RNA sequence: UGACGGAGCCAGCGAGUCUAACCUUGGCCGAGAGGUCUUGGUAAAAACUCCGUCGUAACGAGGAAUUCCUAGUAAGCGCAAGUCAUCAGCUUGCGUUGAUUACGUCCCUGCCCUUCACAC
């Protein structure tokens, strides 16, 4: 690998982000990219429970 | 050989107890030596002792790594095999070929039908100092376990979020030169014990401009071992993932080798007690 | 017993098996299950040796 | 009560070799020639291991 | 350990939860077993016997 | 309810920049843990 | 992920209460153990 | 290089007062709790050797590519245990039967190393 790592650096002056398959006849995703974004999603939503879990008033906008 | 064995073992087991009986003898030494210097006045019970002052003038001229290690360290270069369970299915004897290209002196060897104490017996007669088993799940490499000829210690990892290269496209071959090695973040003294059981896979003296570096990062109780390889640039350093990834997580540590289920455990996982997950030990 | 009410010091008494249970024996308590680990440990105690 | 593998048992030291007698079967000539007082003598000795039986006890 | 859950569903909700007997064996709900549903897999600090009831504790 | 234990760390690509910067940093100063053969 | 946060915060939770706990012993036990033995004293000079 | 049946016969691991179903039809006793009986359905060593009988929609041993493998090894067969992580959609042990081909070469492809006598 760092054979051609030296030959792209040299031209210009990570492939285990990407799960790949094989083709029965090729790139199929990001686990790193897709897990960061699953997860961070249900953070910010563990947030709203959090704040939503004792309060009883809210501002009712009906604009 | 198996006499030899036997009574290496006996005189040994036998240092370590006599050891920690001396542990309170040596530290009367040092209050000694530090009172000589400074001249402040001796402890009532080291001042009665009139047998410690006597051997005090013999043991004045008294002054690491580990004892199992310290006899070969730096001297001679690990043998390592590297094997599996039986009837390992075809991922796992890819990834142990991984494992056997991560450490520069490892040899594969096929499990067919081998009993653990012929294993380790035959291992110990061709002056392997290593061995290294692995386990699976339906292909999912699961458990690491390490046993340090010719009477331990072994420890016992468990494999969690592995990517092997072979799931890698057009990845190519790797380099196999010494690599420069990075442990992080082991502070504690179980820390510094499995530092020096991984530190001594791998050969001493690497070239200052090896190109090849293996990390363990610690996180957690959870190791993180990568392979790079890098380049220095003008501004920096740029590196690339050669793999595979994974994260050990160590949960038993004999002083044994594996065929012995009796031998006593150095330190265990205990996953049920009521602050379990309160503190990280290593 | 200084500053402790008589009616603090009262006895919780112990429940038993469930009858849908009845077949499979009497519900063990900690106490019983000392028993069990202290017998098991001893055994294999002398064995090791 | 403990049972000892007898692959542990086979491979032990002379001195800390467990005895374990086997039953009989074959009916022995002196266990079928025994003779066994009867009558007055049974009640006199079921008497005897009744009263050290409370005595064990006791202590 | 049977009749905690119904589905397997409800048992990967709880999975890495604290259970324990009534003898006070502490364990931990390890995974959901495919057949029957709402069984699952435990492990425990010690062997539990049939006659021992494990309870979850929740609010 | 109660958990026993921590779940498994997930390795993000936050987790794995963090790991990088690392060991760039590492090899950059030129320090690493590695057994050095012993004189004689 | 609901199992992570809860673990952390009842670590720190756990962390927090103890800490606060040896400061209210240490400060009582330093501010009127002084006072304590100082009236111990005047009444030993009486 | 089959199916059925019968017969002969060969292992090594493994021993916590602990080991383990579900859903119904009804009789009787019982203040209740419940106890006992009755009832139908659902679920849940092998190889080897010898002898006898028959008989030769989907799929009939799996394309291109790609991976692994050197002796008690590849492959076949069963039996146990479930040992604080992992595992039962399985994991790990244990024994049984047991080969073909290479054990040379740097030609190709990669990785690496180099530039105290006598004799050279
Ligand atoms: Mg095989
Ligand atoms: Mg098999
Ligand atoms: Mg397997």
């Amino acid at each position: 690998q760092l054979k051609n790592l030296k030959a792209a650096l040299k031209a210009r002056g990570n492939p285990f982000e990407i799960k790949a398959a094989r083709n029965k006849r090729i790139a199929v995703g990001k686990p790193g990219i897709s897990k960061q974004i699953g997860e961070e999603q249900r953070k910010r939503a563990f947030e709203a429970r959090k704040m939503m879990k004792n309060k009883r008033g809210g501002v009712i906008d009906k604009r | 050989m198996l006499r030899r064995q036997a009574r290496e073992r006996r005189e040994y087991l036998y240092r370590k107890a006599q050891e920690l009986q001396d542990s309170q003898l040596q530290q009367k030494r040092q209050i000694i030596k530090q009172a000589l210097a400074q001249g402040k006045p001796l402890p009532k019970e080291l001042a009665e002792d009139e047998s410690l002052q006597k051997d005090f003038r013999y043991d004045q001229s008294l002054k690491q790594v580990d004892d199992e290690y310290a006899a070969t360290s730096g001297i001679m270069d690990p043998r390592i095999i590297v094997t599996t369970s039986r009837d390992p299915s075809t991922r796992l004897s890819q990834f142990a070929k991984e494992i056997k290209l991560l450490f520069p002196n490892a040899v594969r060897l096929n499990r067919g039908n081998y009993v653990m104490p012929n294993l380790v017996d035959a291992c110990k007669k061709s002056g392997t100092t290593d061995l290294v088993v692995l386990h699976e799940h339906r292909g999912v490499p699961t458990s690491l376990t390490i046993s340090h000829f010719p009477h331990g210690p072994t420890a016992q990892f468990s494999l969690h979020n592995v990517v092997m290269r072979h799931d890698i496209i057009n990845a190519g071959n790797q380099s196999e030169v010494n690599p420069h090695l990075i442990f992080d973040n082991f502070t504690t003294a179980l820390g510094k014990r499995v530092v020096c059981i991984l530190k001594h896979l791998f050969n001493a003296g690497p070239k200052k401009d090896s190109e090849r570096v293996i990390t363990f990062a610690n996180r957690g109780d959870f190791i993180s071992v990568r392979q790079h390889v890098y380049v220095r640039t003008r501004e920096g350093v740029e590196i690339a993932e050669v793999g595979p990834r994974f994260e050990m997580r160590l949960f038993e540590l004999r002083l044994g080798t594996l065929e012995n289920k009796d031998a006593d455990v150095e330190w265990q996982l205990r996953r049920f007690i009521r602050t379990a997950n309160k503190k990280d030990y290593l | 017993a200084k500053l402790v009410h008589d009616v603090q010091k009262k006895q919780h008494r112990e429940r038993s098996q469930l009858t849908s249970r009845s077949r499979y024996g009497f519900l063990e308590k900690h106490k019983d299950y000392v028993k069990r680990a202290q017998d098991f440990h001893r055994k294999q105690s002398t064995l090791k040796v | 009560g403990l049972k000892v593998p007898k692959a542990v048992q086979k491979e032990l030291p002379f001195k800390s070799q467990i005895h374990q007698m086997k039953p009989q079967k074959k009916k022995t000539y002196m266990a079928k020639r025994a003779v066994v007082l009867g009558g007055d003598e049974k009640k006199a000795r079921s008497f005897i291991q009744k009263v050290l039986t409370i005595s064990k006890a006791k202590d | 350990i049977k009749d905690m859950f119904s589905s397997a569903m409800e048992v990967a909700r709880f999975e890495g939860a604290q259970i324990k007997t009534v003898s006070g064996i502490r364990g931990e709900i390890k995974r959901a077993l495919s057949k029957p549903e709402g069984h699952y897999r435990a492990a425990f600090e010690d062997k539990i016997l049939m006659s021992d009831i494990v309870i979850l504790r929740s609010w | 309810f109660d958990r026993t234990a921590k779940p498994v760390p997930v390795i993000t690509s936050e987790v794995t920049e963090s790991l990088e910067d690392m060991i760039r940093r590492r090899i950059q100063d030129s320090n690493f843990d590695d057994l050095q053969r012993r004189t004689l | 992920f609901e199992a992570r946060q809860r673990i952390e915060e009842k670590n720190k939770e756990s962390s927090d209460y103890h800490a606060k706990m040896a400061h209210i012993v240490n400060t009582i036990n330093t501010e009127e153990g002084a006072e304590k033995n100082k009236y111990e004293r005047e009444r030993k000079l009486r």
